[PDB]
RNA sequence: AAGCUCCUUCGACGAGUCGAGUAGUUUGGGAAUGCUGCUCAAAAUGGGAGGUAAAUUUCUUCUAAAGCUAAAUACCGGCCA
RNA sequence: UUGACCUCGGAUCAGGUAGGAGGACCCGCUGAACUUAAGCAUAUCAAUAAGCGGAGGAAAAGAAACCAACAGGGAUUGCCCUAGUAACGGCGAGUGAAGCGGCAACAGCUCAAAUUUGAAAGCUGGCUUCGGCCCGCGUUGUAAUUUGGAGAGGAUGCUUU
C-alpha cells in the first residue's frame, strides 16, 4: 500500500550500485 | 507647414489599447488560483499583510527590475489579499 | 585608402551592355506572356516626405483601400486587372486621395477588359 | 480552448503546480539518455504554436545541453546546439522548431520539432510540403530555424544596419571597389 | 559623482520615461527621501536636471551642459567623501527671487546635515555657486592650507564643472503652477 | 544482487515518488475518484449514449443513400474532446464531465475541476483515460461529457448528478484544497531520524 | 493547392485586358 | 521538500542542483587556513622541500653540461 | 581545369548544348496580337502600331519621336 | 511560516450563471448536417453508377 | 618501413603504426583536403580519373532524361 | 461553393520571451550597435521605437518572441557557345 | 483468470531515408600574425587568411514590434549619388554607416490562438477483378472556416463557377 517493501528493494540497488562504483578505485577499498 | 484638409481615419484593428477580451482575464485569474504563487511572491504576500508596504515594493522592484514592475506586481498581489479575506 | 586587401574585392562592369541586353530581352518576354497587357502594373502619386523633398511627387507602391473604392474598382479585382494595392498606406489628406481617385478614372477610361472564358 | 489556459500556466513557472511538475521531470529526463524520443510534447500548447501537427511524420526528440561557457561565449545559442545534435542523429528528419522545457543547474533541457520529408502525408499536404524540397535540408546547421534568425540579427531597422542581409555579405558590398567604364 | 559628495543620498536605477512626473513623488516616499535630483536625458545628447522637495515643495528644471566629471586627468585636487562642504553662493543668488528659491533648494541638496554619521569629520573642499551669464555655474574646489610666510588657503579644482541655465519654477512636487519661465531658453 | 531492467526500475522509481513527494493540491485533488458503485452507474447511463462506431456510420449513411436513390430528430451522443468539452463548460452547456486521472502531462487537466466549479457544473474524476476511451471507441479519452440526453433518460441523468455531487463533490470539499503526499513509511521514517541525528551534534555548512 | 487558396482562383482569375493610348 | 525523499532522488539533484555563486578569493584562503592541519609545515618537511628543490636545479645544471 | 583537359583528351563526344532559352520571346497562338506581331521590331515598337500601352510607370529617358506606347 | 499551505479559493468561490462568450448560435447548430448530406450524395452517386 | 600502401588511394603513405594514410586519411570516412594547398587539391580533384558515370549525365540532361524507346523501333 | 452590403450580436493575436544586473566579443553607434553566458525574472485601455524645454513626461508610428515565397543580385566551379 | 491503456523493446519484418564528392559564388561557427601609427597600451591589417559544419542554380533576405516628423513613405534585393557626411577614435595612425532621392525588379501569403459537435467531415498502408475492401493513425485534435490596415455569425440582394 505504502510501497515499504518496493522502497527497501530500491534503496538496496542503489547502496550497491554505489559500493560497485566506489570499488573500483582501490584506493577507496 | 502646408495646408491640406485633414481626414477621419477608420479605427484600426490592431489597436490593443481598447477594451481587452474578457475571456483572457476570466483564464489568467482562474489559472492564478489554480497555479498558487511564486517563492518571491510568497514574500511579497507576508510582507503586504504583515503592512510592510514599503518594503514590499522594494523587494518586488529588486527582484523584478523596474518601478512599474513592482507597482503593478504589489497591486496585484494586493487584489489578492482584498479577494481572499472576502472569501474566507 | 587601400588598408585592406582590395585588389580580391574589385568588380569590373565589363557586362554592362550585355546586362542592357539581357534586361531588355526580358522585358519582351513579359510582353510575349502578356500579350495585349502592359508589362507593368499601375501604380499611384505620392509625395517625397523630407521636407527637402515635399514640394515633388513620384511613383507610390500601391492603390489605397479607400481610394480604390471610391474610384469604384472592388479590392479582389484590382490585383487582376493590372493594379497594385498597398494596404498599410493611409491617405491622411483629401488631396491624396482625389489625385489617385481621378488617376484610377482615367484608367478605367482606357481600360479594355475581355470577358472571362 | 484548453491550449489558452496552458499558455497562462506555462506563464508562471515558479508557481508550486508547474515548479512541482518541473521538478519531477527533471530527474526523469535525467535517468533517460541525453537525446531521446519523446512520445508526445510535453507542452502541447508551445509544440501546437511552433507548428507540430498530430500527423504521421511528426516527432519530438528531447535533448539536454550542458550549460556555462567555453571566459569566451559561444556567439549561437545553447538551443541552437540541442537542434544540431538532434538533427545528426535523426538525419533522415527535417528540424522545424524547438522550445525550452526545462533547465536545471548543469543541464538545459529541450524538445525539438521535426518533420519527415518522405512520409506521403507530409508531401501530399500543404502548408509543409515546402520543407520536403531540397533548400531546406539542414536549417538548424545553417542558422535558418528561430534560434538562427535571432543570433544573426535578421531584424529591420536602424540598430541591424550590419546584420541584416547577411553580416558577411554586408561587409563584403561595402568593401568591393567597383569601377565602370566610364570613370 | 554628485552621489558621492552626498552621503544624506541614494542612487537610484533607469526611471520609465512614459510614466508620470509625480511617480517620482511615490517613489522617494517609498526611501524616506525629502530631496530629488532628477537626471533626465533626451535623445541620449541632452541633461536636464530637476531638484525638488518630495511631497509638495518647488521644483526648478535646468538644461546642463558642459560637464566636465571627475577622473579627467587635469584637476589635481581630491577631498574627503562625504566631509561637510562649505557652500560658496554668488550675490545674484540674494536678489532675484527665483535664484533664491534656487539657493535654498541647493542648500537642502548639498547641505551634509551637521551630525551625520555618514560624513566626515574634517573640512577640506568648498563647492562654489555662481551666476555669470543666464546660467548657474557650478565648481568645486579643494582648500589647501599653506604656511605663511614671515596659515593661507589656495584653491585647486577638484571635481565636476558643469553649467545650469534654468528652464522654469514650478509650485508642486513635479507640476502645480509655473512661478518662472526663461523665456530666453535655446534648445539644443 | 539481481539486476533490473532500466525501464523497469524507472517506472517503478516514479510509483515511490508519486506517494513520497507532497503534491501541490490542484494535483493532489486528482487522487481521489469515485468508488466503483458510481462508476457503474455512471457507465451504465453513459453506455447508452455511445457514439456510433465506424461501421455503423457507414451502414447508415448507405441506407440513407439507397433510399434516396429509390426528416430526423436531432442525435444525442456522449461529447468528447479536450478542446469539445472545454468550450461546453465555458458555454455552461455540460450537465455533466467526467474527468480521467492519469493524464501523462497533468496540466493539460489541472485546471479542469476548478473551471468545473466556477461554471457550476457538475464533475466527478474516472479511475481511466483507457476506461474512457472505449466509451468513445478511441484509445483514450482524457474527458467526457453529456450535454442533453433523451426523455426516457431525463430522470436517470438528474438522479446521477445528485449522486454525484453528494456522494463525491461533498467528500473532497475540503480534500481538494489540502496538498496531498506524505506517506512514509517504516524505512522513510528511520530515514528522516537518522537524518535528524547526524545533525544533531555538529552541522557543516 | 490548398482549397482556399483554389476558391481565390476560381473566382477571381487574371483576366486579359489592354490600355489605349 | 526533502524530509521523506529516497536517497537516490535526493543525491541526483544534491549533483545537478548547486547554484552558481562566486567566490572571493579571501573566502577561498580562509578557507585553506582554517582547514589547514596542525603537522603540514614543520621545520623538517620544509627543509626537505627546499632541499629537493636545489637538487632538481642541480640535477637539471648536469644535464645542460 | 583538369576536367577540360580530360575531355579534350577523350575520344567522347562533345556534347553541344542547344540554346533552349526558359522564356519565349516572342507572341504565339491564334489571337490579335499574335497574328500581328512583328518578330524584327521592338515591344515600343510593335505597341505603338497597336495603338495600345506598354509601360505604365514613368518615362526613364528619352523615347523615339513616333513612340506612343510609354506614358 | 507555512511550508504547505491550503489554497483559499478566492476566485472559484464566486460562481457566475453566464457564458463566457456572447457570440450568436451558428444556425447549423439547429438544422440537420450539410456534411452528411454531401457524403449521402456521393453515395448516391456511387450507387447510380453501380 | 614507416609507411605501406593505401587501400583507398593506392600511394605508399599509409603510416604503419598510426594506421592512417598521410594522404587520404584512409580510416577517416572524408578524403583529406586542405586550402593552403591548391596542388594538392587539383591532384586528386574530379576530372584526374576515369569519370565513368558522371561523364554520361550531360547526354541524359540535353535529352530530358527520357525513358522508352524510339517509335517504330524493333 | 464564392465576392460584397448591412448590423438592437461577437471579435480569441506567439514567455525562461521581453526586461533589469553582470562578463566576453563586436559595431561608426553605453538611449548598451548587435550577439552570447550567468543571476533575477514580467504586462494587458498591453508592449516596442521615436519626436518634444514647452509644463508633463501629452504627441507620432509599429505589433517581437511561429512559418512560406518568384524577380531584379553573386559566380575563378558544371554543360556548352 | 481474462482484457484494455501507457511506456519501453525484438525482428535479414513492409516501404523509405542520411552519410561521400564538389565547394567559383552562398549560410553559419571558429579564428591569427607579419605589416601601419603612436612614449607605452588600445587600435590597424580584420570581424580577413588558415580550420569546421550546411545548401542551390542561385543561395540568403523578405511582406514592418520599419523609415520618418513629412503636404509623408510603405516587404526584400541590387546600381548611382547620399559620402569620406553623421558617429566613434591622444577627435593619432585612423575607422566609418544610414534615411530621403533617380533607377532595375516587383507578389503576395500560411498557421497557433474558436466547438463540425445535427454526426473525424481528415490521412498513412496493403488486398484487389482497379469496381472497391479491410489494418491502422488520430479526439492529449486530422478536415473545412479565420490571420488584427483583419475576421466571425446572422439578414438581405445582386453577382460568380
Ligand atoms: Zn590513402
Amino acid at each position: 500500500e505504502d510501497g515499504d517493501q518496493l522502497e527497501r528493494e530500491l534503496d538496496a540497488m542503489y547502496e550497491h550500485y554505489k559500493e560497485r562504483k566506489a570499488s573500483q578505485d582501490a584506493k577507496y577499498r | 507647414g502646408h495646408k491640406t484638409t485633414r481626414r477621419v481615419l477608420k479605427e484600426r484593428p490592431s489597436r490593443r489599447k481598447g477594451a481587452q477580451s474578457k475571456r483572457t482575464q476570466f483564464v489568467r485569474s482562474l489559472i492564478r488560483e489554480v497555479a498558487g504563487l511564486a517563492p518571491y511572491e510568497r514574500r511579497v504576500i507576508e510582507l503586504l499583510r504583515n503592512g510592510k508596504d514599503k518594503r514590499a515594493r522594494k523587494f518586488s522592484k529588486k527582484k523584478l527590475g523596474t518601478f512599474g514592475r513592482a507597482k503593478r506586481k504589489c497591486e496585484e498581489l494586493q487584489r489578492i489579499i482584498a479577494e481572499s479575506r472576502r472569501a474566507h | 585608402h587601400f588598408r585592406k586587401h582590395w585588389q580580391r574585392r574589385v568588380r569590373c562592369h565589363f557586362d554592362q551592355p550585355g546586362k542592357k541586353v539581357t534586361r531588355r530581352l526580358a522585358r519582351r518576354a513579359k510582353a510575349a506572356a502578356l500579350a495585349p497587357r502592359p508589362v507593368d502594373k499601375l501604380r499611384p502619386i505620392v509625395r517625397c516626405p523630407t521636407v527637402k523633398y515635399n514640394r515633388r511627387t513620384r511613383l507610390g507602391r500601391g492603390f489605397t483601400l479607400e481610394e480604390l473604392k471610391a474610384a469604384g474598382i472592388p479590392r479582389l479585382l484590382a490585383p487582376t486587372i493590372g493594379i497594385a494595392v498597398d494596404h498599410r498606406r493611409k491617405n491622411l489628406s483629401e488631396e491624396s486621395l482625389a489625385a489617385n481617385v481621378q488617376r484610377l478614372k482615367d484608367y478605367k477610361a482606357r481600360l479594355i477588359l475581355f470577358p472571362r472564358k | 480552448g484548453a491550449l489558452k489556459y496552458l499558455e497562462e500556466l506555462s506563464k508562471k513557472k515558479q508557481s508550486d503546480v508547474v515548479r512541482f511538475l518541473l521538478r519531477v521531470r527533471c530527474w526523469e529526463y535525467r535517468q533517460l539518455n541525453v537525446i531521446h524520443r519523446a512520445s508526445r510534447p510535453s507542452r502541447p500548447d508551445k509544440a501546437r504554436r511552433l507548428g507540430y501537427k498530430a500527423k504521421q511524420g511528426y516527432v519530438i526528440y528531447r535533448v539536454r545541453v550542458r550549460r556555462g561557457g567555453r571566459q569566451l561565449k559561444y556567439q549561437r545559442s545553447l538551443r541552437a546546439t540541442a537542434e544540431e545534435r538532434v538533427g545528426r542523429r535523426c538525419s533522415n528528419l527535417r528540424v522545424l522548431n524547438s522550445y525550452w522545457v526545462n533547465q536545471d543547474s548543469t543541464y538545459k533541457y529541450y524538445e525539438v520539432i521535426l518533420v519527415d520529408p518522405n512520409h506521403k502525408a507530409i508531401r501530399r499536404d500543404p502548408r509543409i510540403n515546402w520543407i520536403c524540397n531540397p533548400v531546406h535540408k539542414h536549417r538548424e546547421c545553417r542558422g535558418l530555424t528561430s534560434t538562427g534568425k535571432k543570433s544573426r540579427g535578421l531584424n529591420k531597422g536602424h540598430r541591424f544596419n550590419k546584420t541584416r542581409a547577411g553580416r558577411r555579405k554586408t561587409w563584403k558590398r561595402h568593401n568591393t571597389l567597383s569601377l565602370w567604364r566610364y570613370r | 559623482d554628485l552621489a558621492s559628495m552626498l552621503p544624506h543620498g541614494r542612487k537610484d536605477a533607469k526611471f520609465d520615461t512614459k510614466s508620470r512626473l509625480y511617480e517620482l513623488c511615490e517613489l522617494a516616499e517609498l526611501y524616506n527621501c525629502n530631496n530629488v535630483l532628477f537626471f533626465e536625458a533626451r535623445k541620449g545628447k541632452d541633461l536636464y536636471m530637476w531638484f525638488s522637495k518630495v511631497p509638495n515643495g518647488p521644483t526648478v528644471k535646468f538644461y546642463a551642459q558642459n560637464l566636465h566629471t571627475m577622473e579627467e586627468l587635469h584637476f589635481q585636487g581630491n577631498c574627503l567623501k562625504g566631509s561637510r562642504p562649505i557652500l560658496s553662493f554668488d550675490a545674484a543668488f540674494e536678489q532675484e527671487p527665483y535664484l533664491k528659491v534656487i539657493k535654498e533648494l541647493f542648500l537642502h541638496t548639498f547641505g551634509v546635515p551637521q551630525g551625520h554619521k555618514k560624513s566626515k569629520p574634517f573640512i577640506d573642499h568648498v563647492l562654489s555657486f555662481s551666476v555669470a551669464d543666464g546660467k548657474i555655474w557650478v565648481r568645486n574646489y579643494e582648500i589647501r592650507e599653506v604656511e605663511k610666510v614671515k596659515t593661507d588657503i589656495n584653491l585647486i579644482e577638484i571635481g565636476p564643472r558643469f553649467v545650469l541655465t534654468p528652464i522654469i519654477i514650478q509650485e508642486g512636487s513635479f507640476g502645480g503652477p509655473i512661478l518662472y519661465e526663461n523665456k530666453r531658453f535655446i534648445s539644443p | 544482487m539481481v539486476k533490473w531492467p532500466e525501464y523497469i526500475r524507472l517506472q517503478r522509481q516514479k510509483k515511490i515518488l508519486r506517494m513520497r513527494l507532497k503534491v501541490p493540491p490542484a494535483i493532489a485533488q486528482f487522487q481521489y475518484t469515485l468508488d466503483k458503485n458510481l462508476a457503474a452507474q455512471a457507465f451504465k447511463l453513459l453506455n447508452k449514449y455511445r457514439p456510433e462506431t465506424k461501421q455503423e456510420k457507414k451502414e447508415r449513411l448507405l441506407r440513407e443513400a439507397t433510399a434516396i436513390k429509390e426528416v430526423s430528430k436531432k442525435p444525442y451522443t456522449v461529447k468528447y474532446g479536450l478542446n469539445h468539452v472545454v468550450g461546453l463548460i465555458e458555454n455552461k452547456k455540460a450537465s455533466l464531465v467526467l474527468i480521467a486521472n492519469d493524464v501523462d502531462p497533468i496540466e493539460l487537466v489541472v485546471f479542469l475541476p476548478a473551471l468545473c466549479r466556477k461554471m457550476g457544473i457538475p464533475y466527478a474524476i474516472i479511475k481511466g483515460k483507457a476506461r474512457l476511451g472505449t466509451l468513445v471507441h478511441k484509445k483514450t479519452a482524457a474527458v467526457v461529457a453529456i450535454t442533453e440526453v433523451r426523455s426516457e433518460d431525463k430522470n436517470e441523468l438528474a438522479k446521477l448528478i445528485s449522486a454525484v455531487k453528494e456522494g463525491y463533490l461533498e467528500k473532497v470539499e475540503d480534500t481538494r484544497k489540502r496538498w496531498g503526499g506524505g506517506i512514509m513509511g517504516f524505512k522513510a521514517q528511520k530515514r528522516e531520524e537518522k537524518r535528524k541525528k547526524s545533525l544533531e551534534t555538529a552541522i557543516k555548512v | 493547392v490548398l482549397e482556399k487558396t483554389k476558391k481565390r482562383l476560381t473566382h477571381f482569375p487574371q483576366r486579359k485586358y489592354a490600355v489605349k493610348a | 521538500q526533502k524530509e521523506g525523499l529516497p536517497d537516490w532522488f535526493l543525491e541526483d539533484e544534491a549533483k545537478h542542483d548547486k547554484p552558481i555563486k562566486p567566490i572571493t578569493k579571501e573566502a577561498a584562503q580562509a578557507i585553506k587556513e582554517k582547514l589547514r592541519a596542525l603537522n603540514a609545515r614543520p621545520i623538517k618537511k620544509v627543509a626537505e622541500a627546499r632541499a629537493r628543490r636545489k637538487l632538481r636545479q642541480a640535477k637539471k645544471l648536469e644535464k645542460l653540461k | 581545369r583538369e576536367l577540360q583537359k580530360r575531355k579534350r583528351r577523350s575520344s567522347r563526344p562533345t556534347i553541344r548544348m542547344p540554346n533552349r532559352r526558359k522564356k519565349a520571346l516572342n507572341p504565339a497562338g491564334n489571337n490579335i496580337i499574335a497574328k500581328s506581331w512583328n518578330k524584327k521590331e521592338t515591344l515600343s515598337q510593335n505597341y505603338t502600331r497597336f495603338g495600345l500601352v506598354a509601360k505604365l510607370g514613368k518615362a526613364t529617358g528619352g523615347t523615339a519621336p513616333g513612340n506612343k506606347a510609354l506614358l | 511560516e507555512d511550508p504547505y499551505p491550503d489554497t483559499v479559493e478566492w476566485f472559484t468561490s464566486v460562481e457566475e450563471k453566464m457564458p463566457l462568450s456572447a457570440a450568436p448560435e451558428p444556425k447549423r447548430r439547429f438544422i440537420p448536417s450539410k456534411n452528411e448530406a454531401k457524403q449521402i450524395m456521393k453515395l448516391v452517386r456511387a450507387i447510380r453508377e453501380g | 618501413k614507416t609507411h605501406g600502401l593505401c587501400r583507398r588511394c593506392g600511394r605508399r603513405s599509409l603510416h604503419n603504426q598510426k594506421k592512417v594514410c598521410a594522404s587520404c586519411g584512409y580510416p577517416a570516412a572524408k578524403t583529406r583536403k586542405y586550402n593552403w594547398s591548391e596542388k594538392a587539391k587539383r591532384r586528386k580533384v574530379t576530372g584526374t580519373g576515369r569519370m565513368r558515370y558522371l561523364s554520361t549525365v550531360p547526354r541524359r540532361f540535353k535529352n530530358g532524361f527520357r525513358t522508352g524507346v524510339p517509335k517504330g523501333a524493333r
